[PDB]
């Protein structure tokens, strides 16, 4: 067959034309420079993952327009791009997958814009193929899959028109504009909080129930445990619980990062220090490890000897004990005994 | 979280000269010694308290890159407060100050405040552009001036304040 231009499917097109090609690797190089960046400057007041998201959305951006001028389609001006999972929270490693989606004001964008959308996930299924990079998941959170209005999105969510409702619902709650264009995301949130049927899964509770219930310690005797599934879930659920709880939120998303919500939490006095400084000690520690593992495997490895995650299991688990205390808190609360 | 106005501030200025770390220093107490470009147009909020008033800071944070220079001009509209940025230690980032001066005059509100920040002034042995020639460059077009450090925190706090201090001034009137 024939050489393929740069948003083609790799499947239908394996070689990349020469012009192509050179664009690609100016792609991979940005990559490559910046965890190059992230090694050399060791010990820099802005955390590896911090660097790296920044860097990530500088680079998403510019392929974003790239693609535009490719296309030869002109950007709407009320059209959001939104990051989801832990690139919006500023802690995906450089072998997260890149989830994001977008809202458009009108549903005659769309037309206009998935065809731009679809070209990007071919070239980042096509940079994934090669460095194992910001996967776009085709059953989860892509631009592709997830564009419309926010009736559409909400649209999606209230009716069956996506598998597992709560963990989108959660995407699209945990999300931050990668433009400065944020308004139609606040509309979708708020229409997401508004549902009736939603109500409870959107609870200050419910991400705490998470943290303690769902998201449960390593059975005793356990050699093997998930800096993931028993440390960075759990920290995720309780900031998440906190963030809710009283009210934390940022325009620009700043909120999201575990250091934005301990920021908030410290400004205010909302928590005692000894607690946001458990939170923040073992987020630093886990961010630390999780980073350096993915670089090392040049892949998502989150298992670690249950002995090197000692320290940090057993803060995890006070803050379980915390977490236990809030909910207790909360239905008192709803409760007000007098006398 | 109560809101009296919400102020809407521009960095602009040549790629390198330090925007985003400027801002990177009011928003979140910090300083970034890597060189990560900015893509089109970034943003970042902080609310202030003027005269017992709260003022949300909407700060638009430009691209330097001459390919954004079509998308960063239309904010020019709507921008209540602009900061042009040079970098002590270029000559060529303190010439264009005019060129940014004549965009904002063509581009920008009639009544729109600015202020010059000659940032990097913490690196004084590789400074090309004396302190004076910035305060007499910016005398000549009445424009309010401050050297400034995102790294040393020297005067970042005080130029954003200032330049509300200012916006909030003419329209308090
Ligand atoms: N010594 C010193 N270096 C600084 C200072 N401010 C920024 N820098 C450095 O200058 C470089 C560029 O800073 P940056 O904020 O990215 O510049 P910018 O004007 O936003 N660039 P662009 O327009 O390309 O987005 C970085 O290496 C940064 O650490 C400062 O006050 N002092
Ligand atoms: O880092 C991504 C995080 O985002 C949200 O908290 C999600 O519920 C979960 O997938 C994860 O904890
Ligand atoms: O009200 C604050 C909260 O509102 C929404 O749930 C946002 O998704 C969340 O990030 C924020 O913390
Ligand atoms: O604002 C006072 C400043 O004056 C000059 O710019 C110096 O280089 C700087 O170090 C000092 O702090
Ligand atoms: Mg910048």
């Amino acid at each position: 067959h024939m050489f393929g231009s740069l948003y083609s499917d790799e499947r239908d097109k394996p070689l990349l034309s020469p012009t192509a090609q050179k664009k690609f690797e100016e792609y991979q190089n940005k990559l490559a420079n910046l965890s190059k960046i992230i090694r050399e400057n060791e010990g820099n007041e802005v955390s590896p993952w911090q660097e790296w998201e920044n860097g990530l959305r500088q680079i998403y951006k510019e392929m974003i327009y790239d693609a535009f001028d490719a296309l030869g389609v002109e950007m709407p001006k009320d059209m959001e791009v939104h990051f989801a999972g832990s690139l919006a929270k500023a802690q995906a490693t450089e072998y997260s997958d890149l989830d994001a989606f977008v809202i458009v004001k009108n549903d005659e964008d769309i037309k206009k814009v998935k065809p731009v959308f679809d070209a990007l996930n071919n070239l980042c299924q096509r940079i994934f193929t090669a460095s194992n990079q910001i996967y776009p998941d085709p059953i989860g959170i892509n631009p592709s899959r997830l564009i419309g209005t926010p009736d559409d999105l909400f649209g999606m969510l209230k009716d069956g028109m996506v598998a597992d409702v709560e963990a989108t619902a959660m995407s699209i709650l945990t999300s931050k504009p990668v433009l400065p264009r944020y308004e139609c995301g606040e509309e979708l949130r708020d229409k997401i909080k508004q549902e009736p049927s939603f109500s409870n899964m959107v609870s200050a509770k419910k991400f705490y129930n998470k943290a303690i219930k769902d998201f449960t310690a390593p059975k005793e005797g356990a050699e093997v445990v998930s800096v993931k599934t028993h440390i960075m879930r759990p920290i995720d659920f309780m900031l998440m619980g906190l963030r809710e709880e009283f009210n934390l939120y940022s325009e620009d998303g700043a909120h999201l990062s575990a250091p934005g919500t301990i920021r908030l939490l410290r400004e205010k006095n909302l928590l005692p220090e000894e607690q946001i400084a458990r939170i923040e000690s073992v987020y630093n520690q886990a961010m630390s490890k999780r980073f350096e593992l993915h670089a090392e495997h040049k892949k998502e490895h989150d298992e670690m000897p249950y002995s090197d995650a000692k320290a940090m299991l057993d803060e995890v688990a006070k803050i379980r004990e915390l977490g236990v205390q809030r909910v207790t808190r909360i239905e008192n609360l709803e409760n007000a005994k007098k006398l | 979280s109560h809101m009296d106005y919400l102020f809407k501030l521009l960095l602009i200025g040549d790629s390198g000269v330090g925007k985003t770390c400027v801002l990177f220093r009011f928003s979140e107490d910090a300083f970034n010694s890597t060189f990560i470009s900015t893509i089109g147009i970034d943003f970042k909020i902080r609310t202030i308290e003027l005269d017992g008033k709260r003022i949300k800071l909407q700060i638009w944070d430009t691209a330097g890159q001459e390919r954004f220079r079509t998308i960063t001009t239309a904010y020019y509209r709507g921008a209540m407060g602009i900061m042009l940025v040079y970098d002590i230690t270029n000559e060529k980032s303190f010439d264009n100050i005019r060129n940014w001066i004549r965009n904002i005059e063509e581009h920008a509100s009639a009544d729109v405040e600015k202020m010059i920040l000659g940032n990097k002034c913490d690196v004084n042995d590789k400074r090309q552009v004396s302190k004076e020639r910035g305060e007499k460059l910016a005398l000549d077009y009445g424009i309010k001036f401050m050297e400034t450090s995102a790294k040393a925190n020297i005067n970042v706090e005080n130029a954003f304040f200032t330049l509300a201090r200012d916006i909030k001034a003419k329209m308090d009137k």
